[PDB]
């Protein structure tokens, strides 16, 4: 029953699909400062998620 | 104490009679450093303060569209550019020096 | 009184997306 | 199981505003926060959009968004602004300037620290997030650039996570922007590959429900705040209250996104009738799936006839049987298979929600995946061509450190959305 | 300005009297909280 | 059918009502 | 334990108040020790004329 | 928070900020004592002190002790503050180069020093509105100097230029053309917004309009305070769209040159004949782009209309707004840009306009106050232009600036970049 | 008797409440079952 | 346990003052030294921060350190100063001048002997002693050398006792000393081979405190340092009452001190509330651990988010459960891996005492020896090494009799340590 908070699991692979042991977690990152206009986004370059055909499960 | 060592990135402070009746000598301007905050500290703020990022300056990328000339008119001779005695200075390189957050 | 550029005044009603899928 | 909601620009905010009121009448919430719900049923599922406090009290989930402080400034002066949190309000010292350049890389850049510290708190205090909601609308320049910048950031940080953008579209006949393609084209390019359902508003809609549908003397931005918030509580409502068929955020995008980048979405509010012809409507299963495709109730102004349904939901609210609506639903794909795509089978998924909206009989929402977006994305497009065309307006885009071949790059992922739109309306068995 | 400072500190001196006689009424109409409970008090004779 | 007289009865009234605040207005 | 952190929980929303009390008066008073300097400013201003 | 500093240059500019500041007295309930009888939507204009007393974010500069004077001796003498209300020592006598070069030079700086000490004061800050006129020396010369100071110390901070133009057959100076070419270097390059307010349009609505066989600068400082209050009530009060400064600043300005923008108001109708008209939001649309109700004389219809942006107040329904905007975009006489088919800015506020008592102007439900940034600005321009080329091309009045300490290639240069604007507006009103 | 919330004064609550899977409008357990929470 | 107190500087004095204002308060100890408090549980382990008396009087086991007398008679005309035993107070007729030479070398060492003498009376009349508090800032001149030098003397006298420190470090923005570079980095050297455990406060990360969480519009220096006395009151709250995990100093150094040079803990309180807010509040663990672990709640400005955290203590304070204690404390521990040291598994150690602060549900204490304190390190000998190069304010240092050599091996300590915190942040398994 550890570590269950935040998957879809009543009762804990490690845990579940959803991540029980993501690094960025609740502190976050610095990532203000890493946005920049020099850098950004391209064709299909969005992060991959199940939605998109992507198997992150794996 | 020349002024081409003494005011590299500020400008120089125009003296006047006017305000005195005695000899003129100075007055302070709103100007602001680009953001300089110390590496790793949290972005601590006691109260509310002016936020860098809206006081950019002007000649961030303003378009050099005259023969390699950001400046548009003879007015930068006497708003952006002054004669520091023996050297000439400009603040279109603080332009190039700030970035779009004013930050240096 | 400026010119008067001559305008077709044109008012017609405004009737617009009049459509309807077919059920019953 | 919990949707936090994100309220970005004027538009979104003052939309989320009234929407957390929508939400506070059927789940029984004082202004101050108290709950003197008649009923538990509006408790069951209270946490799914509400974090209980110690006096007995409930927070909305939200976190508000603006360069310019005055639309929280009015959202909390309202008669509902005493429910939101007050470390919530994020705001900057000046406006985004209707730029999508500042409201994304150098107004909103500085800014969003704290944005992603709120949210990232309201989303990880839950027991197990569903989703995000956003709220904003795509011309504007902190709701477009600053809710891009949250929706592409948040992505990355919660892959898995189902995240939605009730997007309100632009249009040129209701243009208060000029800057309007490029701040549309801006956004749209980043919810195509970052956002799951991007649902469409449009303002000419809106006001064609209040004249052509209402007949409402003088209507107002709270009438139209509050169809976009009827809306929102409709998309969701399976979620909070129990139903016969339920579905969830997720079952919505999986019945309604085919292909992944074609997630944009029609949407429809039913029952609307004008105050004086409530009369003479018998108000029924028929009427109600008859007013989901009358053009009298799409909150989109598009022609539907020049394009083909890959798919659509209907999230209907009140006591109903299947038995009705099911044959309802597939009788009007029978007689109208020459507007609905062939090579799925039963484009529409229905879904029944016994609790219906306070005052109402019953209600249906309609989202609906039609190809007819391509026609007023072509129409943003050549507006968007016409102006980069000479430099129109591009300075101050372009002065915020934005390259200039952004702007190639968005267009080019705008024609390939049409491109895939056109070949999926045009192809066959 | 006599005047005005005898008119300020009397002011003031009754802008402080209001705010003893506030502190002087009380706070505590409720039963007394027991903070001072040990976990071990759960066992009972 | 006396269900739905009563839900009927509730329609009305809230419409009626909201007329009569409409031409208060 | 219901009754028990409802009892603390009144103690908390009264002690609560009694602090917005408080912090009332004591805005007032500061509002007030203003007015006074500016009563003060507003006599010398005719004191300093005359 | 959420403020704007207001400047006022030369004897124009100081009437028109009496005006203004009256107005918003009005507007905001203070005595001219500066004293009251969520009513702080006051912080924008008045900041704040711990006596109750609220003193205008305001700066007066005049090189003429005359006007200030008057200001300091007026019913309103207790609203202003002591400083930021600085007097000159001798004026400059309609010269751009006297009030640019040897005697405004030496108190911009003072000028900046109180401007700063708004600037610390506040802590929101939009932008300044720097009202002025340049066919006089003083708001010539001076304004230019400040606002260009103004660019460098505040950077890209919003710098509404409220001008009052030459007008092109009313006329006050003989080297008014002098000292417009001249300013139109600052009010090019380190203004974002510039706004037309010329005499001789607003003389003619008064006579057409407000039914007043005699009306002066009084009421045209009354008409001009009306158009400020207006195109600011989105930022002071709460309304639909609200907009600020730089949100409309930027869909006004499509180019860095591209932004001196005309203006409009409606419906100014004086008391006698406007409750004979239904002053809806159609009908007060309309009459903005009548070549007759705006303020600036330059026919619109003698150009392309390249953006247009509305600020309504009242009860004004943005439904009666668009059904404005859809009938005014069917009427193509006034025709817009190939490249911009957007065109149109809507900013709705839920107050409506409180008419000045004393005044000319009526009590109406709802108004509108039009800026277009249009092709056909042109026209005031060419004729400026051609009026320097007259006095210019055998040197008149030339020796006044240069003893007085400018160069003849600046006069030069401001012909040449004047011609260069000319072409601009041609070529950005050309079809693609 | 009147309801709690002014707005629900002009409706019907116990029809319109009432799941179609399930009257008191009080469910059985709160703290156990639905209304588990914190505190 | 006995914890015998001292305070140094005018600092430390304040601190102090606050922190036995507290003390007395949370043990039912009024100012004239009496007892009228409500139970014994706060009676039964009095002796460890008061001293009995024949006449039934309970004397602080404090030594108050200053040169000026100013602060001493502020303290003692304070509304506890009457509590504080008379002849305790030690003072000199020259102030420390704000440098640490003179402190720690000229001044400090004539009377360092006296301020020995009363603090072996006191440790010597303890029937157990833990050891020895100390409050500080290491921006002052008495506050920083003079309390170094008493931190070497009962370093010599006691090594087996607790020596707790509470270290003020200066920042550049508050910086109220030329010469904080210089007393910094002259404490620093001092404290890491001669303190157990240092943690430090920074005035920044105060007024942080009490702008974003409490809103406080004119908090004085009482306000600032009610924060701090709080948090010292809960290090030592398991000592002082009983609860269900119990801790003491000798368990939280052992516990947190992996490597004897790693000693420097950012500490923070919770819960912190403003008064807008104390609506939309709550006490719970979940609340508690969630502002515990906010970056903008430690008391030391620097950010974790650009360090790691070799080990934290949470010293809860109330009646709460295990379960809710331990899920979230290990959900912190999964959810922030990467903020997390892996080659020490279990950062965080909780200790439950069950008996709150009063006017609180329940509190916690942190106390986390992140190694991102190397940055304030680096940042505070950067300043030092530019002050150092031009010989700046040295002449002072060197007329009190100090040589370069203790400057330069005092940088090459402080320099060995920030390097000592990078390279064990940024090893791997
Ligand atoms: N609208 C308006 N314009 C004014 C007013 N007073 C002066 N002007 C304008 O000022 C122009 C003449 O310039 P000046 O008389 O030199 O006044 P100025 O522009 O402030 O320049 P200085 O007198 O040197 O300060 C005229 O063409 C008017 O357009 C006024 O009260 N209202
Ligand atoms: N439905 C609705 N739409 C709105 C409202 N306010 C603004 N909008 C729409 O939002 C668009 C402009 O957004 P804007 O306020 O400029 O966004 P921002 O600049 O990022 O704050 C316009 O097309 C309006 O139609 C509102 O209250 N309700
Ligand atoms: N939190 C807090 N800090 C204080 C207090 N008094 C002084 N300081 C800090 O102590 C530093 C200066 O110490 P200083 O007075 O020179 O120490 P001393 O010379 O030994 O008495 C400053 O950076 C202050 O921020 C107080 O009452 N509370
Ligand atoms: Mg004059």
């Amino acid at each position: 029953t550890f570590g269950i908070h935040g998957t879809s699991a009543v009762v804990a692979t490690d845990a579940s699909v959803h991540p029980s042991r993501k690094p960025i977690g609740t502190f976050g990152r610095e990532v203000g400062s890493t946005v920049t206009p020099e850098i950004f986004l391209r064709k299909n370059e969005g992060p991959l998620t199940a939605s998109r055909g992507a198997p992150t499960v794996n | 104490f020349a002024p081409e060592e003494l005011y590299k990135n500020c400008p120089p402070p125009v003296l006047c009679q006017p305000g005195y009746d005695f000899t003129p000598i100075s007055y302070n301007t709103f100007l602001l450093n680009p953001q300089d905050p110390p590496h790793g500290v949290r972005s601590v703020q006691s109260n509310f303060m002016h936020s860098k990022c809206d006081y950019r300056p002007r000649s961030y990328l303003r378009p050099e569209e005259v023969t390699g000339t950001s400046h548009a008119s003879r007015h930068c001779h006497c708003n952006e550019v002054f004669q520091l005695g023996d050297h000439t200075m400009d603040f279109a390189c603080e332009g190039t020096m700030v970035d779009h957050r004013n930050r240096l | 009184a400026a010119e008067h550029i001559p305008d077709p005044y044109n008012d017609k009603p405004n009737r617009g997306r009049i459509w309807h899928f077919r059920t019953g | 199981r919990e949707i936090v909601s994100c309220q970005a620009g004027q538009c979104g905010n003052q939309i989320g505003s009234k929407f957390w009121e929508v939400i506070s009448d059927e789940h029984g919430v004082d202004p101050t926060g108290t709950y003197q719900g008649d009923s538990d049923l509006q408790l069951e599922r209270i946490n799914v959009y509400f974090d209980e406090s110690s006096g007995g009290r409930y927070v909305p989930r939200a976190v508000l968004m603006d360069l310019e402080p005055g639309t929280m400034d009015s959202v909390r002066a309202g008669p509902y602004g005493q429910l939101f949190r007050p470390d919530n309000f994020i705001f900057g010292q000046s406006g985004a300037g209707n730029n999508w350049a500042k409201g994304h890389y150098t107004e909103g850049a500085e800014l969003i620290d704290s944005v992603l510290d709120v949210c990232r708190k309201e989303a990880e205090s839950c027991d197990c997030l569903q989703g995000f909601q956003l709220s904003h609308s795509l011309g504007g320049g902190t709701g477009s650039g600053m809710g891009t910048l949250l929706i592409s950031k948040l992505r990355e940080e919660y892959p898995d996570r189902i995240m939605m953008t009730f997007s309100v579209i632009p249009s040129p006949r209701v243009s208060d922007t000029v800057v309007e393609p490029y701040n549309t084209t801006l956004s749209v390019h980043q919810l195509v590959e970052n956002s799951d359902e991007s649902m469409c508003i449009d303002n000419e809609a809106l006001y064609d429900i209040c004249f052509r549908t209402l007949k409402l003397t003088t209507p107002t931005f709270g009438d139209l705040n509050h169809l976009v918030a009827a809306v929102m509580s409709g998309v969701t409502c399976c979620l909070r209250f129990p139903g016969q068929l339920n579905s969830d955020l997720r079952k919505l995008a999986v019945n309604l996104v085919p292909f992944p980048r074609l997630h944009f979405f029609m949407m429809g509010f039913a029952p609307l009738t004008s105050r004086g012809s409530q009369q003479y409507r018998g108000l029924s299963v028929a009427e109600l799936t008859q007013q989901m495709f009358d053009a009298k109730n799409m909150m989109q102004a598009a022609d539907p006839r020049h394009g083909r349904y890959l798919t659509a939901s209907a999230l209907f609210r009140g006591r109903m049987s299947t038995k009705e609506v099911d044959e309802q639903m597939l009788n009007v794909q029978n007689k109208n298979s020459s507007y609905f795509i062939e090579w799925i089978p039963n484009n529409i998924k229905s879904s029944i929600c016994d609790i219906p909206p306070k005052g109402l009989k019953m209600s249906v929402t309609f989202i609906g995946n039609n190809t007819c977006i391509q026609e007023m994305f072509r129409r943003v497009g050549e507006q968007f061509t016409g102006m980069f065309r000479r430099k129109a307006f591009l300075h101050w885009y372009t002065g915020e450190g934005m390259d200039e071949m952004e702007f190639t790059e968005a267009e080019s992922n705008m024609n390939d959305l049409v491109s895939e739109y056109q070949q999926y309306q045009d192809a066959t068995v | 300005v006599l005047a005005a400072l005898r008119d300020g500190q009397a002011k003031e001196d009754a802008l402080k009297g209001e705010l003893d006689n506030l502190g002087a009424t009380p706070y505590a109409n409720g039963a007394a909280p027991d903070t001072f409970r040990l976990t071990s008090d759960d066992y009972c004779d | 059918v006396e269900e739905k007289k009563q839900w009927s009865l509730q329609e009305n009234m809230q419409l009626r009502m909201a007329n009569a605040l409409d031409r208060q207005r | 334990e219901q009754e028990r952190d409802r009892a603390f929980d009144d103690r908390n929303e009264e002690v609560n108040y009694r602090l917005y009390e408080v912090e009332q008066k004591v805005a007032e008073q500061r509002r007030l020790m203003e007015k006074n300097g500016a009563d003060f400013n507003r006599a010398l201003a005719e004191q300093q004329r005359r | 928070m959420r403020e704007a500093i207001c400047i006022h240059i030369g004897q124009a500019g100081c009437q028109v900020g009496n005006a203004c500041w009256e107005l918003f007295c009005l507007e905001h309930g203070i005595q001219p004592d500066g004293s009251m009888p969520e009513d702080d939507a006051f912080n924008t204009f008045f900041s704040e002190t711990g006596a109750g007393k609220h003193v205008p974010r305001c700066l007066f500069l005049d090189l003429e002790p005359t006007v200030v004077d008057e200001v300091r001796t007026g019913t309103y003498r207790q609203l202003f503050n002591p400083e930021q209300l600085v007097s000159g020592k001798e004026d400059a006598a309609n010269n751009y180069a006297r009030g640019h070069y040897t005697i405004g030079k030496e108190i911009v700086d003072l000028a900046l020093d109180r401007i700063r000490k708004l600037a610390d004061n506040c802590t929101g800050l939009q932008g300044f509105m720097v009202f002025h006129a340049v066919g006089g020396g003083t708001g010539s010369g001076l304004g230019a100097l400040l606002l260009e100071r103004l660019s460098v110390d505040y950077g890209k901070k919003s710098k509404l230029g409220y001008t009052v133009y030459p007008s092109p057959q009313v006329s006050t100076a003989v080297v008014e053309p002098y000292n417009c070419v001249l300013s139109t270097h600052s009010l090019l390059e380190h203004t974002d917004v510039a706004t037309m307010l010329d005499n001789e349009a607003i003389y003619d609505l008064t006579r057409r309009s407000l039914d007043i066989e005699r009306p002066s600068y009084t009421n045209v400082n009354r008409l001009i305070g009306q158009v400020v209050s207006s195109l600011t009530a989105s930022l002071r009060f709460d309304g639909a769209l609200n907009v600020d400064l730089t949100e409309f600043q930027t869909n006004l300005v499509p180019y860095p040159r591209i932004h001196f923008v005309l203006t409009s108001y409606a419906p100014v109708v004086s008391a006698e004949k406007a409750y004979h008209e239904q002053l809806s939001v159609a009908d007060i649309t309309n009459s903005v782009f009548e070549p007759a109700g705006m303020l600036t004389k330059c026919d619109p219809r003698h150009g392309k209309y390249m953006s247009c942006c509305l600020m309504y107040r009242g009860d004004v329904v943005p439904k009666d707004v668009n059904a404005a905007i859809a009938t005014i975009k069917t009427k193509r006489t006034i025709q817009f840009v190939d490249w911009c088919p957007t065109g149109f800015k809507c900013g709705i506020n839920y107050q409506p306009p409180t008419v000045v008592p004393g005044g000319d102007l009526a009590k109406v439900q709802r108004a509108v106050c039009m800026i277009a940034n249009s092709t056909a600005i042109a026209e005031v321009f060419a004729r400026i232009d051609h009026k320097f080329d007259l006095m210019y091309s055998k040197r008149a009045f030339v020796h006044w600036y240069v003893g007085e300490g400018m160069e003849e290639g600046e006069f030069s240069e401001a012909r040449e970049d004047l011609a260069a604007l000319e072409k601009d507006y041609e070529e950005v009103g050309a079809e693609s | 008797t009147a309801p709690n919330a002014v707005d629900s004064t002009l409706l019907r609550l116990a029809p319109a409440y009432e799941s179609t899977c399930h009257h008191e409008m009080t469910l059985p357990d709160k703290g156990v079952t639905w209304g588990k929470s914190r505190y």
